[PDB]
């Protein structure tokens, strides 16, 4: 950069902290283990004549 | 005679009586019932459901497979309980009558 004659100030400015990055983090992972069941029954008493 | 809607038509004279001369200490006289009614079916209708409510999510189950039983054992035991709901339901309102001679009409169908 152009400027004043003789010695000029010696300045670094690279910011240390990480930028935006791929860590979305909040995703569904483990629902509780859950099976549905249709169920059935059939009445079975003595049935003579 | 009064509670005719509470007894079962195909088991005549529904009583076993016993009678001891000797009362409790301090009692004049007393009675003790035993009854076997289809009306207790509520317990099994509720507990197989309160248990189903657990198996539908497998909730608390790891304390039980934690002693080495199988994940099948609890369905077996509910299913043993479901057939006992059919057991109370099959003597509910029951008849005992001739076969192939009849098929049922009621008095109206429409609500």
């Amino acid at each position: 950069s152009p400027g004043t004659p003789g010695s000029r100030s010696r300045t670094p400015s690279l910011p240390t902290p990480p930028t935006r990055e791929p860590k979305k983090v909040a995703v569904v992972r483990t629902p509780p283990k859950s099976p549905s069941s249709a169920k059935s029954r059939l009445q079975t008493a003595p049935v003579p004549m | 005679n009064k509670n005719s809607s509470y007894f079962v038509e195909w088991i005549p004279n529904n009583v076993k009586t016993a009678v001891c001369d000797i009362p409790p200490r301090g009692l004049k006289m007393s009675a003790t019932f035993i009854g076997n009614s289809t009306a207790i079916q509520e317990l099994f209708k509720r507990i197989s459901e309160q248990f189903t409510a657990m198996f539908r999510r497998k909730a608390f189950l790891h304390w039980y497979t934690g002693e080495g039983m199988d994940e099948m054992e609890f369905t077996e035991a509910e299913s043993n309980m479901n057939d006992l709901v059919s057991e109370y339901q099959q003597y509910q309102d029951a008849t005992a009558d001739e076969q192939g001679e009849f098929e049922e009409e009621g008095e109206e169908d429409e609500a």
